[PDB]
């Protein structure tokens, strides 16, 4: 109902970067907020109709344009590191609520050279037998590390269905080096099965880790091998012994 | 204008989690609680206009416009309704609302039999290459960060194996070191006397 351009940006810092918000539901209101540990959502600009913006709480580094009364464009000038956030837009008008119906949000991410983008390695990790021994449960491991941005989805898959029953993967990613503002992440999952599930080898296990980082129009001159929008998985089959 | 508690909140599995929000103005009509799960969006989950009590399922929005506060309680909580809670109120006659700052709020697991234990598991691909597992460990646990540049460790997280109707706790810990054991890395972030221990076969 409400839509947003992009669910994952990184740019450069001084790129003009643009965010649209677009609703097709005809609402005259439209806002635009990031959202920041610590500080919450706060207000960058608003609209209250088609050829209208107010500045926010915040509006200082954007600007916006609402020339149609659908898409609602936030736009970066020159983008700096603190402009790394969470953007989220969302819409309204006077009905019986006045409720405001978010996007689905867009996870920037400013650095200084694109060349600290890295996409994760990703390894699974088989249950340990004191563990089935000790539970009768059996606990996989997925680890994805060394990727930047923070930019990733993952997701388990067994026998090529994905599943969520047993599964939990660590809300936030953490910096392999927390002083540094270039750190790049790791992330982990588990997965945990019954202990007879885990011993048929005919059941499949992956580890599948969705990473976004750059797109084909952006130049990349460099040695490695362009740090693109890309799957990495790794896989586990089940072991009798 | 609006503020709310600051947080994170733990809360105890069963128990009501309950969050506040204090506006300024005193002809505020409409007041708003939204629910967003990590790196989702907030979602609508209660509005409420008048003074007292309004009940959705497990929660329970209450109003206080002479105290000018206003209240959401979740019932019988679960992990599942861990997230970051908003409320929002309007502040002009347009639709412009105001939100306070998020509260995350976390429900811990209740584990009545703990079994806490570190395990050391190795690649799929390739032998040489393990992660260390603490897992099992009641909620009152807490899991330190890692001191040492070279060893990681994650915060705990919570699974739950449905059709046993089984929750547990865990942290998972690597290095790239060629030293580098388990029990480095779990006993800063401390285990209790009754952790099982293991031997790496």
């Amino acid at each position: 109902k409400v839509t947003q351009s992009s669910r994952y940006l990184v740019k450069r810092t001084g790129e003009k970067v643009f965010l649209e918000c677009v609703q097709d539901m005809d609402h005259e209101n439209m806002f635009w907020y990031r959202q920041d540990p610590g500080l919450g959502l706060r207000l960058i600009y608003f609209s209250y109709d088609v050829k209208m913006k107010e500045k926010g709480d915040i509006p200082e580094g954007y600007s916006v344009s609402r020339e149609k009364k659908e898409r609602f464009s936030l736009i970066l000038a020159s983008a700096s590191t603190d402009q790394t956030s969470m953007y989220l837009c969302a819409s309204s008008f006077l009905g019986t609520g006045v409720e405001q119906y978010f996007g689905p949000g867009t996870r920037l991410t400013v650095v200084e050279d694109l060349n600290k983008v890295f996409p994760p390695e990703v390894a699974l990790f088989e249950p340990s037998e004191a563990e089935i021994s000790h539970t009768q449960k059996a606990t996989l491991v997925c680890l994805a590390t060394g990727f930047y941005p923070d930019h990733v989805e993952l997701s388990w898959w067994v026998n090529g269905k994905e599943v969520h029953s047993g599964v939990c993967t660590d809300p936030q990613p953490l910096k392999e080096q927390p002083a540094l503002n270039d750190s790049r992440y790791a992330l982990s999952s588990r997965l945990r099965v019954s202990a007879t599930f885990w011993q048929d080898p005919r059941n499949h296990f992956r580890c599948q880790v969705q990473f976004y980082g750059l797109s084909e129009a952006d130049e990349w001159t460099q040695a490695r091998a362009k740090p693109v929008t890309q799957i990495v998985s790794a896989e586990a089959w089940g072991r009798a012994d | 204008e609006v503020e709310q508690n600051s947080g994170p909140l733990s809360v105890p599995e069963g128990a009501i989690a309950s969050l506040n929000c204090t506006y300024s103005d005193r002809g505020s009509q409409s007041f708003f609680w939204y629910r967003q799960y990590s790196g989702k969006s907030p979602e609508l989950i209660m509005s409420i206009y008048s003074n007292g009590d309004k009940e959705d399922g497990r929660f329970t929005a209450q109003l206080n416009k002479a105290s000018q506060y206003v209240s959401l309680l979740i019932r019988d909580a679960q992990p599942s309704d861990s997230a970051t809670y908003l409320c929002a109120v309007t502040t002009d006659s347009w639709g412009k609302l105001q939100f306070g700052a998020g509260t995350q709020v976390v429900v811990t697991p209740d584990i009545q039999n703990p079994d806490p234990a570190v395990y050391q598991l190795r690649d799929s691909k390739s032998s040489d290459k393990s992660v260390c597992l603490f897992t099992d460990f009641d909620s009152q646990t807490n899991v330190s960060q890692s001191k040492d540049s070279d060893v990681y460790i994650t915060d705990k997280c919570v699974l739950d194996m449905r059709s046993m109707d089984f929750k547990s706790n865990s942290a998972v810990a690597w290095s790239n070191k060629s030293d580098f054991a388990c029990a480095n890395a779990f006993n800063n972030s401390i285990i209790p006397e009754d952790t099982f221990f293991p031997s790496p076969e």
